[PDB]
């Protein structure tokens, strides 16, 4: 029982501990790819504008 | 159409979580794994 106790904190701590390492990185990753995407998005426009 | 669209990209990020919640899960049981393992080669087979 002590030995399932002691794993299920472990297995949190770590689940705990990746989750905060992985979302540090990931939240100035998602906004880059944001702005690439827009930037796009409003080129293709223009040039669909220049075009008509 | 739109409509029928929209209903349909409901119905697929229910799957999309269900995934992501089974990449989680096991990420957890491997870590926890682990750290029993490790405590269970002190000897203790089972």
């Amino acid at each position: 029982v002590v030995m399932g106790g002691i794993a299920m904190m472990t297995a949190g701590a770590g689940g705990v501990i990746g989750g905060a390492i992985v979302l540090d990185k990931s939240l100035s990753a998602r906004e880059k790819l944001y702005r690439d995407r827009s930037q796009l998005n409003s080129e293709v426009l223009v040039a669909s504008q220049i075009g008509s | 159409v739109l409509e029928q669209l929209n209903r349909d990209i409901d119905g697929i990020n229910a799957a999309i979580d269900g995934a992501i919640a089974g990449i989680v899960v096991g990420g957890l049981l491997v870590i926890g794994g682990a750290i029993v393992t490790a405590i269970g080669a002190v000897a203790s087979t089972p």
